[PDB]
């Protein structure tokens, strides 16, 4: 008879007893056991098709991505935790500066910045949470995953406090039509359109490398830098206190997606021919970045300084992976 | 001359698959059957005997017909039915 | 001071717009998003019922785990594993087994609908759903990984899903069809409208009861823990329902109703059905399977439906009637085939057992009773080798399970046999050879075990090589749970 | 025999079933059992002397003190719930205008006036929480009691923050003396003595309700306009935004104090002769908080508007309670 | 970024400063702060070994109230106590009375060291102790509040401190000489040093796995939470102990430990000495209550006060001895006089029971043993009025317990009488006599129940009078925990 | 003449108050003593004789002192005590 084992059979002889993480993240997906029928039906339909083009046939290879592991070591349990702690402190800051009168303190100019360069931001924000939940369901292990579950989350936490200071903003300043009108400005604004033809068509990547890339590594340390980055210094030098810590807090966030992207690169490294891939994939789409940051900072005040910031200080999110 | 076949036995609960002869008699089908229902989850009835009827349809097979000739699809189902004809 | 949450609402889920510089089309692709000609505007009346936000959210479920994982904790010293049942012990085992990675992968089929929806607030619900099958999955490993040196059964926790074991491929049958393989509208009708909405949130109440019945505590909580984040995304389906029957299409999501609750009804019937009226020891019996199914499934789905301007499924009265029978012929065959699975089934025929089957089911001892007459004889006369298979058994091509039903004096056994493109097909019921039927192009490769075993597939070609294939071997192979002694009473 | 209670003995027929609140507050101290020997032993103790005379003798009277309930409903288990979400917001940020290097930015002028107006309150708060703590153990009831326990570790929670706040300032301007002069400013410093004073004589007033008065009633509501409001909304204009939303965060609890005082003096007026008691004593600690608020105020800028805002603030929580 | 801890946490302690509109001594008088003539400077060596701030302590405290009130509510539905062993109920109910209230009071006692100590790192950990004993207060009264429908006897978990009835005298007896009536620095001495860290601290961790043996979680889960705040505020007094050794004082030291030692163990043998020895099943018992005394509390009071500078009280070996014999004298004068308490009491001397008895206390038969000889054959001879009491029995003075010992073939029973100011006191022993005598001033007036008996205070002046006295009434009066089942045993 | 004593019986475990008169004998004193401890705890010796002894120093009191004539405190502890004399 088999004996029962200190462990899951697939973790034995590890040598360090498995952590809770392990325990629970690791060797999930099982549409990997087969991969010329993914799942229990007929081989031809379409779903079978899909993930066979755009998981297993992609050009960024290795031998085992089960071997992943987030750096964070995030479960469920966990996140919820830190994030609790998080929102604690947005919702503080939230109840907090209202009590003050910080809404009734900032100018009209700022104010008209606002609806034009912040709230919009709600699509931009939803559509990286739809870039990050695909990445979620196209991914090859189980561990590369749940990265990209608890990031989509982040991407509605975003969402949601761009939808509550939106109204707050409208309670405030009625005249303005925040919360009204920034579909249009989202959809007509050319400051908009570099972000918003970037986003769209990384959208309609499928492969999961070139999801992974172009989400992970190009678009979002574009959105990061210009949005949470230069547009927090502005908030902050213009009166904006909240949103210049906000847009602080979000990039807590930010810094812990690159951190598990890094590591998945790095982990692709290992492997002959990835690097090429995936700076291959980088160049088709560093030039919408580029475009986006252009688009957007040039409309800023300060706007040149702030498109030589934004661009260098995405480059180097890469350049510290070894891309 | 091995040729699979599921078998409906009279009082069980499961069709079974039944690997048959093709130069098998219908009698021969039903006591290869048997073995799988009778004195495991069916009482016998010596009483009576055992023939073999095709379950789509319901005809009745000649107990001495062999399975060469009964014009089966691989794996067809059987009913196994106790009568004294 | 804080806004109230229906004052900003809506804007959480105003995320829709007019794409520019690709199209509608290729941004949501037809075969992942199932818009189903109904258009973006229209998608947006999408109104769930039950909203939240995500401040709510990680506040509440930090509060769940917290508590949760604490009673884990101060119980796991007192091991009542050690003694509880072992019809109970395996009841944790078969459904850790089942469930863990397929609630996992439910977090994948979530994640269809955030990115593929049309609704918005389908997009936003869809993420907490993610969230919280990623909780399910999580915990449900957590749970079970307890137990990993008392049996190399709870392996199973993890392993089951990765096997060819039989079950573990009906399990993936159903979830592969209601979740994994369908856009995104498709998958709010058919599993979080008729599989959740329908089964597993009366299932998981009851479940919970029982196991604090059994004087299991850790497990009494875990699941009712799990059970109170269900309703917040199995609402999913409702307003999907709506739309579809508002615009042109109550036959489409007519169908897909009687596809998802019938594939569920039949998992339902091997992994529940003999648990309630089998395993559960005698004096801890609320109620009946037929009982709990006609209380509290089958009226609620007449209200839904009903309320959503959709009809009762064409096999209704059939589906009625099979409740006095399909159950118990998946437990006989589980309990024959015993060791083809990773748990010990409960025979649970002893007489007082059978006078109770015979007050809830008339007509169980002179049908279902006749065959458990032959076992008992066997085990008492010192035959026990009668009792354990020397075949497979006919598998339904659609649900994966064995085909029975009524034994005894009044046997009615049925094969709903199809032929289709030069191949012959088998199945359980007429609804599981309609659901093919349909949509043939769907199923028609698939082979289940028998299947394989038939075409060479499965090597050594015997019974000791497809137990290789399942991956079972001594150890995690099932045996009588209470070791053959309900067979004392009758010497 | 006795039949099972729906509730404990002391709360049957109330008509509604004793919240939580009720069933762990009430009716708990036994020293009242028997005013003439309150505890299990000799009779002329010292201790016995003590709670005679300063308990039990109070001018300030009434039939039935366990008849007092918190407005807020404190208990130890919702204490920690609220206060760890308080908690959350503001080690939030801490941590969080740390990162930013919010210290380095504030002026010379400013960091001389924390040193001198802001770090020694240590002294004041700790004194404060030594005021508390006694009012705990010489009340007539526990919930009255209760109150003041949950307010003296507010008082602790805030020479906390100020001794955090006191080694960040200390490790980003080191040459101030942050921290090692804080004591001397406390003792000889003009701008604390009238401070100091109020809090050493009322830290010897022994009668409980002339404890409750001088520390609740008079010097709380001094402290806290002088500290909170006025050094909070002169350090926000200044620059120093920590120190703006830390005294905002410290004054919710000044507030619930408040709440559970007013309700205090509430009750007590039901009785004929304790306005006349309380205006008394408030009579006579009142100029000792004028000449706090003065000394305090005055060397700050716009000094005398300073000492208008704090005195007339002050006087009206008391205003509002019919004093 | 955070500081660490170590680099501001000495800030939050620097709160001394030389007062000058009021001088130091009205700041902090004598009779409250027992400073002792050592000066502010001296009090501030005063350093706790276990550090803690406010944030951590609310947040790690909000995760031990969450937790146990988890347990709690997933629990309650399953009502263990309505199926537990009676000796455990009665275990229960006597602990919640004894104890709720004192926790509560022992608030009040840590805001003595909060005001009045002139170490400031002394006045902010009593400020957490405030908090901890709130805790321990509130939670203890929430528990046993559940069970209130129950049964009379749980509304005494509120109302027992607030009555007559003679443990709770014997129970404030010992609280308000220990706590509630000393100066800061004795109260850190007394309280946290002699009994928190001496007995409170070891017991409560046996206490939860005798709980957890009798499969209570709701109350192993309580009782195990209490008690990891222990130590945080019990540290208080080894600080001022070595204060007042490094300067001039190790008799006054010396003999406030010598004092709270005696009084503890004293009010430790009738409230728990029963319990581990009586009511505890049989094969439940780890290990004697001489066992317990000795492996976890005599051992560890001779390192602390070897560690100290201190010696050995004079009364040691005489303590030694006593383990033999107090406790089984306070259990038989408990079950004798039963009526006279507010939980049923344990005889504990079925045969089985007896050698059990005899093993850990060789003697046990041939002396405690004769007089459960007498009350067995009268409660096999239908004579069960002679096992109930007619009279009162001697209370001692200080204690405020009966005067009992070693009865039958090695009679000991000794009365350590004293003439004091024209009045006659009686003593259980050498050392309650010697309390008093250092220090008669502190409790010269007190009366003992039998003095207020015999002084005319208890009118009607009969048995049934002191019963109103004591606010006992039938419903909760005491009897024989399992109705007499052990006296079968002998027919 | 009613005068309250406390009763440390030989073989109890229990010193009890044990109301006596002024005008009782010793062994009147021993008898109102036993009623609290004989056939309770204490199996009774009747080929013995209870005597009384003040607790304190040990003296003896003969059977037939009264109560009146001991010298003792109101509340004064006695030894009742089995011989033969
Ligand atoms: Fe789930
Ligand atoms: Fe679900
Ligand atoms: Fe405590
Ligand atoms: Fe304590
Ligand atoms: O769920
Ligand atoms: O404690």
């Amino acid at each position: 008879a088999l004996k029962p084992l200190k462990t899951w059979s697939h973790l034995a002889g590890n040598r360090r007893r498995p952590s809770e993480y392990e325990v629970v993240s690791t060797n999930l997906h099982y549409f990997t056991d087969n991969p010329e029928r993914p799942w229990e039906l007929d081989s031809n339909l379409p779903m079978q098709t899909w993930y066979k083009k755009y998981c297993f046939d992609s050009p960024l290879k290795h031998d085992d991505w089960n071997a992943f592991r987030d750096p964070d070591q995030l479960v469920y349990r966990t996140y919820n935790l830190l994030q609790d702690g998080q929102e604690s402190y947005v919702q503080g800051l939230f109840d907090q500066l209202n009590d003050r009168g910080h809404d009734q303190m900032l100018t009209r100019e700022w104010v008209e910045t606002l609806a034009r360069f912040y709230t919009p931001a709600r699509y931009l924000f939803h559509a990286l949470q739809m870039g990050s939940v695909y990445i979620h369901q196209i991914a090859p292990a189980s561990t590369i995953t749940n990265c990209a579950t608890y990031e989509t989350a982040d991407h509605l936490r975003w969402l949601t406090h761009t939808a509550y200071r939106t109204r707050e903003l409208a309670n405030c300043y009625p005249d303005v039509g925040f919360g009204k009108r920034e579909r249009d400005v989202w959809e007509n604004d050319p400051a908009w359109q570099g972000f918003r033809e970037l986003i769209e068509k990384a959208l309609i990547a499928w492969d999961w490398g070139e999801a992974f890339t172009a989400i992970n590594l190009v678009t979002k340390p574009a959105v990061e830098e210009a949005l949470l980055q230069q547009l927090g210094s502005l908030a902050q030098s213009e009166g904006d206190t909240l949103l210049g810590l906000l847009a602080q807090a979000q990039k807590r966030d930010a810094e812990r997606h690159r951190r598990w992207s890094s590591a998945l690169v790095k982990m692709a490294l290992e492997k002959e021919g990835n690097r090429e891939v995936l700076q291959k994939w980088v160049a088709k789409w560093e030039p919408l970045a580029d475009k986006a940051i252009e688009a957007y900072c040039s409309a800023l005040p300060d706007g040149e300084n702030a498109i030589v910031e934004a661009k260098s200080a995405s480059r180097y999110v890469r350049q510290m992976m070894g891309l | 001359a091995t040729f699979p076949i599921m078998s409906n036995f009279e009082r069980d609960f499961v069709i079974q698959l039944v690997p048959v002869d093709t130069e098998d008699t219908m009698d021969q089908v039903a006591e290869k059957c048997a073995y799988h229902s009778i004195n495991r989850r069916v009482h016998p009835q010596p009483e009576k005997i055992l023939r073999v009827r095709r379950h789509e349809d319901g005809t009745l097979f000649p107990r001495g017909m062999i399975v060469s000739d009964a014009g089966l699809r691989p794996t067809e189902t059987l009913d196994i039915i106790f009568m004294d004809n | 001071s804080m806004l109230k949450r229906e004052d900003w609402y809506d804007l959480t889920r105003t995320t829709n717009w007019t794409p520019k510089y690709v199209t509608e089309n290729e941004l949501f692709p037809e075969e992942m998003s199932g818009a189903r000609g109904i258009s973006m505007e229209a998608w947006e009346k999408y109104d769930e019922p039950y909203k939240i936000t995500y401040p709510e959210y990680v506040s509440i479920q930090r509060e769940k785990d917290s508590g949760a994982y604490s009673i884990k904790a101060a119980l796991e010293r007192d091991g009542f594993v050690d003694r509880a049942d072992p019809g109970w012990v395996s009841t944790m085992q078969l459904h850790f087994g089942a469930i863990a990675l397929e609630e996992y992968a439910a977090s994948t089929a979530e994640a269809r609908m955030a990115r593929f929806a049309k609704a918005p607030g389908n997009r936003n619900m869809a993420t907490f759903g993610m969230m919280d099958e990623n909780r399910h999955g999580q915990i449900q490993l957590y749970f079970p990984y307890a137990n990993v040196k008392r049996s190399r059964k709870w392996d199973w926790a993890h392993k089951a899903i990765h096997t060819n074991e039989w079950a573990a491929i009906a399990a993936r049958s159903f979830w592969d069809d209601m979740m994994m393989t369908r856009d995104s509208v498709a998958v709010s009708i058919m599993l979080t409208f008729a599989f959740e909405t329908g089964f597993s949130n009366m299932q998981f109440l009851g479940l919970a009861a029982d196991a604090a019945e059994a004087g299991d505590h850790t497990f009494a909580s875990l699941i009712s823990s799990i059970q109170t984040d269900e309703s917040r995304h199995a609402q999913q389906g409702g307003p999907s329902l709506k739309i579809l029957v508002e615009n042109g299409k109550k036959d489409e999501a007519q169908q897909m109703v009687d596809v998802a609750i019938w594939r569920s009804w039949k998992l339902f019937s091997v992994l529940t059905g003999p648990i309630m009226d089998y395993y559960t020891p005698l004096e801890s019996r609320n109620q009946s399977f037929k009982e709990f199914m006609l209380e509290w499934i089958v009226a609620q789905f007449e209200r839904q439906l009903l309320d959503l301007g959709l009809d009762k499924p064409w096999y209704w009265d059939q589906f009625m009637q099979d409740l006095d029978e399909t159950h118990h012929g998946m437990h006989l065959g589980v309990w024959y085939w015993r060791p083809t699975v990773w748990w010990d089934p409960a025979a649970g025929v002893s007489p007082e057992e059978r006078e109770w089957l015979e007050e809830k089911y008339p007509g169980w001892n002179d049908t279902w009773g006749q065959c458990w007459d032959v076992i008992t004889d066997n085990l008492v006369n010192g035959k026990p080798e009668l009792t354990v298979p020397e075949t497979l058994p006919t598998i339904c091509n659609m649900c994966n399970l064995p085909i029975a039903h009524t034994p005894g004096n009044k046997w009615n056994v049925k094969d709903y046999q199809l032929e289709y493109e030069g191949r012959l097909y088998h199945f359980g019921s007429e609804a599981d050879r309609w659901c093919f039927q349909i949509d043939p192009e769907r199923y028609k490769n698939h082979t289940n075990l028998v299947d394989r075993f038939l075409k060479g597939e499965i090597q050594p070609a015997d019974l000791a090589g497809a137990l290789m294939y399942m991956s079972l071997e001594p150890g995690v192979m099932g045996d009588d749970a209470h070791d053959y002694e309900w067979v004392k009473a009758y010497q």
